[PDB]
């Protein structure tokens, strides 16, 4: 049912926005997922001025999973005990974030979580600071499900194509 | 965790106990014991 087109495409010239270097990718949508790639990159001063003037409506930081041994809410897992739930995810140390403007435009930025001037502007001017939760393939709670879906079959020609991941009702 | 780690944790727990019995500070030569014990026990019959 989906398209299966294949053509020769000339990649775009490599840019240099300063904050984020490259970006050619002549397709509007990426592979794997198929969502629109955020081609626009917002600089640090532009993000600061957009927060100050109110043109920026939201800042969403990406997240990275936190190591279990980096969790201080329990005795360390080296000591014998319960397995404990996964610690809450960290903000992304690479600083990658999406900036949603008031006109609906989404831009890319590299803002370090903990930067004084940006954090002060986001505190004073009440711009909504969010954290994108995680990917299901990068969530440590769903790592077993990702591994089982990668290392096992998907249909085994058993019935037909209409469910999602039917390990309860096998294939 | 390995069985050696579990045994070591058990030995640390065994050392944690017997300190929780609160007998570690008792000394038969304490001035506190010499105040009661060796004061009624020294007069004796004589």
């Amino acid at each position: 049912l989906p398209a299966r087109a294949t053509a020769v495409v000339a990649p775009l010239p490599e840019k240099n926005y300063g904050s984020l270097r490259g970006g050619r990718w002549p397709f509007l949508y990426d592979n794997v997922y198929g969502l629109p790639v955020v081609r626009q990159v917002a600089s640090y001063g532009e993000v600061l001025e957009g927060i100050r003037t109110g043109r920026i409506s939201q800042v969403l930081w990406f997240q990275a999973p936190r190591a279990v041994t980096a969790s201080a809410a329990a005795p360390p897992p080296g000591l014998g005990g319960p397995q404990q739930p996964q610690p809450p995810p960290l903000a992304s140390p690479d600083g990658r974030c999406l900036v949603r403007f008031a006109n609906g435009q989404v831009k890319q930025a590299v803002i370090p979580p903990g930067e004084p001037r940006i954090s002060q502007a986001l505190q004073q001017y009440g711009t909504a600071v969010s954290y994108i939760p995680l990917e299901p393939r990068y969530m440590p709670e769903l790592a077993a499900m990702r591994a089982r879906g990668a290392q096992e079959a998907v249909l085994g020609e058993v019935d037909t194509g209409a469910v999602a991941t039917p390990v309860e009702l096998p294939e | 965790i390995p069985t050696a780690s579990k045994n070591q944790i058990a030995l640390i727990r065994l050392n944690w106990a017997l300190n929780k019995t609160n007998i570690n500070t008792f000394t038969d030569y304490s001035k506190r014991n010499n105040l009661w014990t060796t004061q009624k026990l020294r007069n004796q019959s004589k």
